[PDB]
RNA sequence: AGGUUCGAAGACGAUCAGAUACCGUCGUAGUUCCGACCAUAAACGAUGCCGACCGGCGAUGCGGCGGCGUUAUUCCCAUGACCCGCCGGGCAGCUUCCGGGAAACCAAAGUCUUUGGGUUCCGGGGGGAGUAUGGUUGCAAAGCUGAAACUUAAAGGAAUUGAC
RNA sequence: UCAAAGUUUAAG
């Protein structure tokens, strides 16, 4: 009931961790010391509090991603694991399931492929007013 | 389009497509959209005139071609379906990508830090990329876009008739045009397939 | 929309148009050669036929009539073709 | 709306002829009562005898007399 | 009720032309309405124009081309004597440069350029520019 | 200013209505006008609903059910807040809420 | 624009939409000059050439610029017969 | 208020018919 | 020392784009204020029709702020009216000014009866109107000038359209108004489609096009 | 003729400085039926009637047409109740740079300085005044028709910021 | 699950 952080406090911290992810670590005291040596913090206290949201994002960080933040080897990672590449399931191995208005289509633009034409479906009633 | 006999059908692409599911567009039917369509089936689902498909998806390779310096071709996907798949059709085409939260007055203020001013965009639902849209009428911006049966064609100078719900079908898409924009002037044969795989393209919901 | 051959129209979307707003005003009516089951001879009844018809013999009746078109009895076969 | 045919004329020009009392200015040009109201029988001046020197009031946002006669 | 045709046809395709419409049906049909259409023809402001006959009234359906500003009527008929024909183009047309009224004549249906050459008064239908 | 296309009052097409008199204020109000909420509530509700469970002589039992359509006039409506206000725009929302 | 002698005058001669012939305003910033390429007819593959199509702001918002480009395109031979 | 004062003034003409009608 | 954000901008720095002729051409907006200053540098002249006050009601007093209605033009082809609202008139005047330079077009003047000499009215009669306010320009035989009330006299002077009977309808004392009106008048010389156009059109390349190896800057 | 209920007037009881009012208790005319008048309401969509054209979408009421399946009834038939469409014409709804509009808004209040489909009624700053006066109708209450002198610089509309 | 609460220099 009272001390939330100001933007000049999560802003500084979010920065810091962004150009140095390596030298920060959970314990509050160390990289306390941190903040001191690689950022002109004018106060103690302002420094005090910087180091202490630091070690917040810190805890955040290795739990998961954070939004507003761009740590260079999860951008790396994030790039391996989305030009990611199966044997494919645009071929539907054989047998891909269609209907026979699908299937005139078919006949329309000339074509008899692999595939298996199948409906019963009599036109239920979509949704309900 | 010209589908004359070089880049025509192909039995191939149309099992790609059918596999897809892109055929199957929606249940509601725009007016502007009833040219791209077959039938309706029972339940209610519109099938789109696969080669109509075509026809379109050409027409804006020939476009998108047309456009002389590749990287003022925008390439926007507000939902996180084509997020990944315009981003892989810029890094093959050349293009520049915008993957979400397209960011209000871009393509307008020129205070702007991503103040870009480009001679093209193409966006993957014009029902939910709707504010680049719009901006391209600030500028003289055309418009190519990813259109199902109940999407609106206010401002989109060339739809492409499409599901573009379901994220497989919206990466083919992107696929199938990364294709034909390259094939009509660089790299790819046309005789030979293509290395890439269209999976490359696809939305990977949290699986592994 | 925005090009539409006025004067080509597909039958397919005149059908489904109002018998008088179509290109040429044309009924949507027809006569039909009714047969019957006992009486071999063959009346011509139409469509929409707002009398009781009864047949030539005079031993049955072919049309009770609805609203719309009228209503065959029960065994009694018909032929359009014509015009 | 408007009577507008080709042989309206008479429809036309008494309507208008018509309306044309509900114009204030045309109706005090036309009816008596002004020129019967008017001190000055329709004229731009008139003589006359003073009977007493009197006193106005201007009206209220302005105070001063005024310093008026009773002709 | 329909009380003047050729005003509803020309009316019909100025709504037309407005939308960026290509063809327009114009639905009762006349001698006068056809006549019109002739002249708006001739100096380029329509397309050929077709009419199906129908065996009562009858129809036209017209190609358009987007050069009609507007095409517009004068009710009543009113009978213009030649002097006043000028005073007519000046508060009707925009220019004295571009656009037409035009009148039935003793001679026949057209605009006031063909009446003022055959030295013509007659009564005025409408006008386009 | 006309305030509603509507006019609070869901006539259109019929020139009278049969009124009601509010179960309320007892004000006289049309039918198609005036805000109506349907009550359907337990008898017991649930402070003595257990206590009675306890001592009944069937055995469950289901409860019954007390049943009121009301007939809220404007302004009881608005004073017991059955109806707030909405701002110029919120005010076309004509869902019920949740 | 010429005048009486012949003398071209004007500062310039406006572009004109390509689907509704109704010229496109000096600040009609919702406009297009849409360009598409051709093709060598062999191989695929873009042949330097040009077709050209404008519209006009007006068709755009009323929602009818990519019939009227598919139109153009099949007037010109780009688009290759839907049906 | 108007209808008030609609009222005001028929009550006065009807004292006004009155008044005239004893001459 | 001007530095160009716009594409279109550094194309007309660098002496590539001749004439903002034919930028309008392809209606390319006219963001850059010193474009139009360096192709109408001099002749472009700037009159303030009027500065008019306008305030709204706080709980402290009440806050005021002055609105610059400003004309420019050459007296030869073009014309932009500006409007600009700021806390103290000159700012306002400064940004009223090139706001309207921004919002410059061409018009089309024409020739009244005989076709002979430069053009020297309106081509037909066009109107404008805004808010209320609608001004009808009428074409009108030479030597007649402006028959018109100040304001669009100012405007259409400027235009440099020399002949010019006018009509006015609504609330012409709102002279904000009646300038946007007149203003709109003007602008629309150049939409009307005469049989003087007609003529199928060219389509050229765009400067966009043009100089697109240029735009990517070497 | 009839009078349950409520209820102008009226009478009390409260509340209030005062309340001849709001609340409460009674209660007359009226409220109900038949037969004669009366002719006015914010009698309102505050929107004259007829006619044409100019955008979507979904709904809903009636009639008609067509369709594969249900329920069923009994074994099919005929069904009706559902289901999915089309057509006409109703009551409305959402939707948008149709186009309008001072606007709020309106697919009509659109197709209007690019002004003319047809035709009725009707307004011309605010007040005096829907008054006076005559004429007429009405058992009456009133209704229709309906001025002037004199006064007055604004009254009024929509929307915005504040203040309340 | 609604007691009572009326008025505000002529002197800018
Ligand atoms: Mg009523
Ligand atoms: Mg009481
Ligand atoms: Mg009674
Ligand atoms: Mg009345
Ligand atoms: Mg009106
Ligand atoms: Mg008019
Ligand atoms: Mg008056």
């Amino acid at each position: 009931m009272g001390r939330v952080r100001t933007k000049t406090v999560k802003k500084a911290a979010r920065v810091i961790i962004e150009k140095y992810y390596t030298r920060l670590g959970n314990d509050f005291h160390t990289n306390k010391r941190v903040c001191e040596e690689i950022a002109i913090i004018p106060s103690k206290k302002l420094r005090n509090k910087i180091a202490g949201y630091v070690t917040h994002l810190m805890k955040r960080i290795q739990r998961g991603p954070v939004r507003g933040i761009s740590i260079k080897l999860q951008e790396e990672e994030r790039e391996r694991r989305d030009n990611y590449v199966p044997e494919v399931s645009a071929l539907d191995q054989e047998i891909i399931e269609v209907d026979p208005d699908t299937k005139e289509m078919l006949k329309l633009l000339d074509f008899g492929s692999l595939s298996n034409l199948q409906v019963t479906q009599p036109t239920v009633g979509m949704n309900f007013k | 389009s010209g589908a004359l006999d070089v880049l025509q059908m192909k039995e191939e692409d149309v099992l790609k497509f059918l596999a897809a599911g892109t055929h199957l567009g929606g249940t509601n039917l725009d007016f502007q959209m009833e040219q791209y369509i077959y039938k309706r089936k029972s339940d209610g689902i519109y099938i789109i005139n696969l080669k109509r498909t075509w026809e379109k998806l050409l027409l804006a390779a020939r476009a998108i071609v047309a456009i002389e310096n590749p990287a003022d071709v925008s390439v926007i996907s507000s939902r996180n379906t084509g997020q990944r798949a315009v981003l892989k059709f810029a890094a093959a085409t050349g293009a520049t990508p915008i993957a979400g939260r397209f960011t209000p007055g871009t393509f307008t203020n020129q205070i702007q830090a991503a103040f870009r001013e480009p001679r093209l965009l193409v966006v993957t639902d014009p029902r939910a990329d709707h504010q680049p849209l719009t901006e391209a009428s600030y500028v003289n911006l055309p418009t190519i876009a990813l259109c199902n049966t109940d999407s609106p064609l206010r401002y989109v100078d060339i739809a492409i008739p499409c599901n573009n719900k379901g994220a497989h079908s919206v990466g083919l898409m992107w696929w199938m045009l990364a294709r034909e924009v390259l094939r009509m002037r660089g790299t790819i044969s046309r005789e030979h397939p293509w290395e890439v795989m269209p999976d490359l393209y696809f939305y990977r919901d949290p699986e592994e | 929309p925005l090009a539409k051959d006025l004067l080509h129209p597909s039958p397919e979307e005149e059908k489904r148009k109002h018998k008088k707003k179509r290109l040429v005003q044309s009924p949507n009516s027809y006569f039909m050669d009714v047969k019957c089951p006992g009486c071999y001879k063959i009346t011509t009844v139409f469509s929409h036929a707002q009398t009781v018809v009864l047949c030539v013999g005079c031993s049955t009746v072919l049309c009770q009539p609805t609203g719309g078109k009228a209503r065959l009895t029960e065994g009694c076969s018909f032929r359009r073709k014509q015009h | 709306g408007k009577c507008r045919g080709l042989r309206t004329a008479r429809k036309l020009r008494s309507h208008r002829r018509d309306q044309k009392w509900h114009d204030k200015q045309y109706k005090k040009a036309h009816l008596g009562t002004a020129l019967k109201a008017n001190p000055f029988g329709g004229a731009s001046h008139a003589k006359g005898i003073v009977l007493e020197k009197v006193g106005v009031e201007a009206k209220q946002p302005n105070s001063a007399i005024r310093k008026c006669v009773r002709v | 009720v329909r009380m003047n045709v050729l005003a509803d046809a020309l009316k019909s395709i100025n709504n037309a032309e407005k939308r960026g419409k290509r063809q327009v049906l114009i639905r009762p049909c006349s001698k006068v309405i056809v006549r019109f259409l002739t002249v708006m023809m001739k100096h380029g402001y329509i397309g050929e124009f077709e009419i199906i006959d129908d065996h009562r009234a009858g129809k036209i359906v017209v190609n358009l081309t987007g050069r009609l500003n507007k095409c517009g009527v004068i009710s009543p008929r009113f009978d213009v004597q030649l002097k006043d024909l000028e005073k007519w183009q000046n508060n009707l047309l925009p220019s004295r440069q571009f656009g037409f009224i035009v009148l039935t004549t003793s001679a026949g249906i057209m605009d006031h350029e063909e009446a003022r050459r055959k030295h013509t008064g007659g009564k005025i239908l409408g006008f386009f520019f | 200013t006309k305030k509603r296309r509507n006019n609070g009052r869901a006539k259109k097409g019929r020139g009278h209505v049969q009124p009601i008199r509010c179960t309320n204020c007892a004000r006289c109000v049309p039918k198609d006008k005036a805000i109506k909420k349907f009550v359907i509530r337990n008898i017991v509700e649930a402070a003595a609903v257990r206590d009675i469970s306890e001592a009944s002589v069937f055995d469950a039992y289901v409860l019954p059910k007390l049943y009121v359509k009301l007939h809220y006039c404007v302004s009881c409506a608005i004073h017991s807040k059955v109806v707030r206000n909405r701002s110029r725009e919120a005010r076309k929302d004509r869902t019920p809420p949740p | 624009m010429q005048n009486d002698a012949g003398e071209f005058v004007d500062l310039y001669v406006p572009r004109k939409c390509s689907a509704s012939n109704r010229i496109i305003g000096a600040k009609d910033h919702a406009s297009i000059p849409m360009n598409v390429a051709e093709v060598d007819k062999v191989t695929g593959r873009f042949n330097g050439q040009f077709k050209t199509y404008a519209i006009c702001g007006a068709i755009r918002r009323m929602g009818e610029s990519d019939d009227s480009i598919l139109r153009l395109a099949k007037a010109h031979g780009i688009v290759s017969q839907n049906f | 208020r108007a209808k008030w004062r609609k009222k005001r003034m028929r009550r006065l003409k009807r004292k006004r018919r009155k008044m005239r009608q004893r001459s | 020392e001007w530095l160009p954000v716009t594409k279109l901008g550094r194309l007309v720095k660098d002496v590539k784009i001749k004439s903002l002729e034919e930028i309008y051409l392809f209606s390319l907006p006219i963001k850059e204020s010193e474009i139009i200053d360096f192709f109408l540098g001099a002749a472009l002249k700037d009159e303030v029709l009027k500065i008019m006050p306008v305030q709204k009601q706080t709980r402290a007093a009440q806050r005021t702020r002055f609105k610059a209605f400003v004309a420019i033009g050459d007296y030869n082809g073009h014309v932009g009216l500006g409007v600009k609202c700021s806390k103290e008139v000159a700012t306002a005047i400064r940004g009223a000014i090139i706001l309207a330079k921004l919002s410059i077009v061409p018009v089309r003047r024409g020739y009244w009866g005989n076709k002979i000499g430069k053009p020297h009215t309106v081509p037909c009669k066009v109107t404008g109107r805004c808010g209320s306010v609608l001004v009808r320009l009428i074409p009108a035989p030479r030597g007649t000038g402006i028959v018109s009330a100040p304001v669009p006299k100012k405007l259409l002077l400027m235009a440099g359209i020399d002949d010019c009977y006018t009509s006015a309808w609504s609330c012409t004392a709102t002279l904000g108004n009646f300038a946007k009106a007149t203003f709109d008048a003007i602008s629309k010389t150049y939409s009307y489609l005469t049989p003087d156009l007609w003529k199928e059109t060219v389509f050229t390349k765009s400067p966009y096009q043009e100089f697109t190896d240029h735009l990517v800057k070497t």
